[PDB]
């Protein structure tokens, strides 16, 4: 993170802001949320404790609660299902049948599809609801009578989130009972577009990415070159290839979301590049994401004309943005346009962040501060409309980890005061996230607290030189915080461990280092 | 031990067997009396197969993928004074060691088709002009007209 | 004055035999979802009889034969099999236990691949000898008299490969991906596994293609400043790889899109010519066959220069594998000697059948007579004592699809006395193969006796001349078999079926055709 006697010359931060550009993808892209650190000697898995979980998590939602849910996610959510399944009122049908042959003995293959389709909606309801909703529909009681937990907790502190990752567990295992890697269909690509609407790649980061790949081959099974509707040929199969397109852009969307190293087989390649007619937009939107956050991992620096062109790009994606016209009274489209509008001013922000990062153009800092305020801004105002569940969908994680980690790394470094009014907002905002992301959450908030530790530990060390390398334990630290989750994330062990009877046989400054190491470990926010 | 060379006529010719390992498709088929068919060959062509590997036995010849060693390499004095054949015959051996893929005799028996296509009279090649076809009639009055002034 | 059609009927022949023998016959299941049926109470009663079946002695003497036999499959997968003697110990260990680590039941999975592999290559007297016939058709409720040998050793094996299936799938192996995924399944595809569940067995190949690309390893070269325990590990894992790679290239097809096989053997390209010749002699065989059988689906020649280049690396490895070791006191070195053996043969075969088609060079028609001998030579001579079961390996299955069917398309239209010599020998040969190959033996005959009929019916009808192209029964009926097929392979139509309420709606030669189809229909060698 730089590029003996003490200094005040600031060659440090240009090397340091670059040394960002790697340290926000190694913790907040990938180790905070795309690493599950795994051990194979100590996990259990068998098909005798889930299978009797599945069937009381089946038992207990009764049939007249799951049209409620239907209806909720029918009039609540039309920004999500549209990329996936398009329209849920052809959706009630499958949901009377499965409330019809649930009695039966032996279930078709298509009827499984059909089943694992509506638990992943259902478990899209039950991530999406507010706890208004959510009591009212289901009771609390035979849940702590089953599991067996305290029997004083509601739902909003730490039980939508079991019952949301036990009905997406009961999804997957209607999948499994397909056999569904022996019968690709097109249903296991709508219900995991479904359950990615959730904080599923997260709780499950590996079987995610696994997913992703059957899906990806189960595309690509179809062969599908061109997404147009062509005059020539029979207009089922042009309104089968015009569904083959939207589901295509939310699966690359999905494809971008899960670009880490435990994700290795790509779709977006065989797409091009900008370098209904909504559905479009957040893929232009996303795809404009993916070329910024591309130049994470990578060493070269983007030029100024690229930037230039992304910054045209993403005006014209503004416009189009604020001319999206919404009803008060219909909430879909008043989400669609909290989901659009987040995801502009979330690439907004990127971008103007790599101005002050790659090159530092004068009267940048001001426009980064400006964005971090429309991103407050919008995730505030939810709380003032009784519409709280439009902050529970993952791209406020995302770019409320993003935000909250590049301001508190700025505000160790350069001081200033709106700098300090912008952190005790991030800081407010956090505390102040929907209890449904759970563990995500807290490690957010431990993170902000060890950025904000560091500060202090920069403040009370003084920085040393060599000439034109810069010395601290600050710079040590934030070196380390990547060498160990490059560690973690390396394969290598697990291969070592699976090859079969080969074991692995693997002043101040160092005693700050260490300490603060022992103290606040960065190995905190893995699971 | 010994091979047998089984013509497309039907006779048998044992060949000794490092001497008939010349041949790379034959040292590939002993890999399983070891007889093999050679259908397209007549037997006094395969007579004259066998004495070539009979004689070169003991030589040594390049490494198959040379530029210089295989293009720039004169023939044998015993392969010119063995070639000296009827040409459709000549055509045959070539046809011979291309089936049994025996490659320095496919080198030392075609550089002398080499040998005869180039160093040939000029008048002949006047004569030969359109044997095959190869121009229309409207061109070959057009070369013959371009031409017409020396001879 | 001779038969001027046949060039351009033989240019149609390169793309009957993929659309017919490579992707129609192996690699095609049609199935419906409305009549398969799906559960967990079916399998798992009788995937535990299939894993009490088998005792302890028992398994110890299928690893014994492993040992002693097929040193040449396992090998580059897992490695040497003193190994994993432990693991069957630590199986029989660990049988009434009733928390399975994931670390257990990986390995577990691979044992029974390796018991499923063993059934499939043993011989039907060492298998009397050890198994018992009566406690299977006491359970299954089938014939009675009807014996190893009649149809039995097929279904054990197909039984076992199911258990191994199910072992993996307790391991939840979509959520924890480890390279005992990838030994199990080359392992399993040493049989007729992946033809017998064709699209069970591409998903799972896709699953080790997203394990074994999740290492992020491209350089299997041991670098200077590795851990000599990851040295060995990453020599291992590019064994593993090429074997993959081996693998990988025997199903592609249309419903197989995510390939791993990227480089080239003549001549981007990524991973190749850094790895020491020792078992990728296995895969340099193979890419050598993919620069051929590249040219079946694409409507272009092959340069001559690929063919020369082709034909000189041919014969370097017949050089090669005739420099290996003369190891007699192990039996499988003379399986290895076979295999790497077969395979020269068949890529030769290959090279010059595109020599008689696309350029009709020196005599290239006696050279595809004499591969073809050699074929049968090499088949035909395993016929005797100790190694009997060198037949039954998927390479001579497909080899005498591709031999047996184009002598037999060959014998329709060029009346010749030694094809006709070489087609009652193939038709010998084919009567001769090992029959647990199952129904794609049968299915075979059936494709030989169709082209058989078909060349009675060329000499019935007169040829109808037209001046540009000519007109025939026989030529319209393989075109339509082509049609037939491709038909079946495109999965747009169970798109349609499949994505909710859409409905899929698109003289003397024409009545010959239709009562051969009706007939001889092509539709039987899918099921
Ligand atoms: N005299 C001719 N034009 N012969 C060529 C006929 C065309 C035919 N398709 C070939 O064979
Ligand atoms: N394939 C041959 C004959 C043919 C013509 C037209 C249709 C079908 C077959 C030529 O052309
Ligand atoms: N193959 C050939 O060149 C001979 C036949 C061709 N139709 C001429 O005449
Ligand atoms: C076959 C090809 N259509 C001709 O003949
Ligand atoms: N391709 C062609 O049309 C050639 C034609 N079959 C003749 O004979
Ligand atoms: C080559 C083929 O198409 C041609 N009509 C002759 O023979
Ligand atoms: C030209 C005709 O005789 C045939 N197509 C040859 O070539």
């Amino acid at each position: 993170m730089f590029n003996i006697t003490a200094s005040s010359s600031k060659e440090y931060l240009p090397d340091l802001l670059l040394f960002w550009q790697n340290y926000e993808y190694w913790i907040t892209n990938i180790g905070l949320y795309k690493t599950k650190q795994r051990d194979l000697t100590r996990t259990p898995a068998n098909l005798d404790t889930d299978t009797e979980e599945c069937m009381f998590w089946m038992n207990y939602l009764q049939k007249d609660q799951s049209f409620q849910l239907m209806n909720f996610a029918m009039e609540n959510l039309g920004a999500l299902y549209f990329g996936s399944i398009g329209d849920i009122s052809e959706l009630y049908l499958r949901v009377e049948q499965y409330w019809d042959r649930r009695a039966d003995k032996n279930h078709s293959v298509d009827g499984k599809y059909w089943d694992a389709l509506i638990w992943s909606v259902f478990t899209m309801c039950i991530y999406y609801m507010p706890v208004e909703k959510l009591a009212e529909i289901f009771s609390v009681y035979p849940l702590h009578e089953y599991l067996g937990s305290n029997k004083r907790l509601n739902w909003e502190d730490g039980m939508q989130l079991v019952m949301c990752q036990n009905f997406a567990r009961c999804s997957l295992f209607q999948l499994k009972q397909c056999d569904f890697m022996a019968h690709p269909d097109i249903r296991l690509v709508q219900a995991y577009l479904i359950l990615a609407t959730t904080t599923f790649p997260y709780d499950e980061p590996l079987l995610a990415n696994s997913l992703l790949t059957q899906c990806i081959h189960t595309f690509k099974n179809f062969h599908v070159d061109d997404f147009r509707p062509l005059l020539n040929d029979d207009p089922v199969e042009s309104i089968a290839k015009v569904t083959l397109g939207r589901i295509f852009y939310r699966l690359c969307g999905c494809d971008y979301l899960q670009s880490g190293p435990r994700k290795p087989i790509a779709l977006h390649t065989e797409v091009s590049s900008l370098l209904n007619s909504t559905e479009v937009l957040y893929w232009k939107i996303i795809s404009l994401d993916r070329d910024l956050d591309q130049y994470l991992n990578k060493s070269s620096k983007p030029p100024l004309k690229t930037l230039d062109a992304i910054r045209r790009e993403l005006d014209i994606f503004q416009y189009k943005v604020d001319s999206l016209e919404e009803d008060f009274r219909s909430n879909n489209s008043r989400f669609q346009k909290f989901i659009a509008l987040f995801q502009i001013s979330t690439v907004s922000w990127k971008l103007f962040k790599m101005y002050l990062i790659y090159y530092d153009t004068a009267d940048s800092l001001l426009k980064v501060i400006h964005y971090s305020k429309v991103i407050i801004s919008l995730i505030v105002n939810n709380f003032h409309a009784k519409s709280e569940f439009f902050n529970r969908h993952p791209m406020v994680m995302q770019t409320i980890t993003r935000v909250v980690s590049f301001i508190s790394f700025y505000q160790i470094f350069v001081e200033s005061a709106a700098v300090k009014q912008l952190l005790v907002d991030l800081t407010e905002l956090t505390a102040n996230l929907p209890t449904i992301f759970g563990s995500k959450l807290d490690k957010l908030v431990y993170l902000t607290e060890r950025l904000s530790k560091l500060k202090l530990l920069w403040d009370k060390v003084q920085l040393l030189d060599s000439g034109d390398s810069f010395y601290h334990p600050v710079f040590k630290i934030l070196q380390n915080d990547i060498k160990i989750i490059e560690l973690k994330n390396d394969e290598m062990f697990s291969l070592i461990k699976g090859l079969g009877s080969l074991v692995p046989l693997n002043s101040d400054f160092r005693t700050i280092v260490e300490e603060f190491q022992s103290e606040y470990n960065i190995s905190d926010i893995l699971s | 031990s010994n091979v047998v060379l089984v013509s497309g006529e039907g006779e048998r010719f044992t060949v000794d067997k490092k001497i008939a390992e010349r041949s790379l498709l034959l040292k590939n088929y002993l890999n399983d009396e070891i007889v093999m068919p050679v259908p397209n060959v007549r037997s006094s062509v395969l007579q004259k197969v066998i004495e070539w590997a009979e004689h070169h036995r003991d030589s040594n010849f390049p490494d198959e993928d040379d530029d210089d060693s295989r293009k720039s390499a004169p023939v044998d004095s015993w392969d010119r004074e063995f070639l000296k054949v009827d040409q459709e015959m000549l055509y045959e051996i070539i046809l011979a060691a291309n089936y049994l893929n025996i490659k320095p005799l496919l080198d030392a028996g075609c550089k002398v088709v080499a040998e005869m296509i180039r160093g040939r009279s000029p008048e002949e090649i006047r004569r030969t002009f359109n044997i095959v076809n190869d121009f229309t009639p409207e061109e070959e009055a057009a070369i013959r007209r371009e031409n017409e002034w020396a001879e």
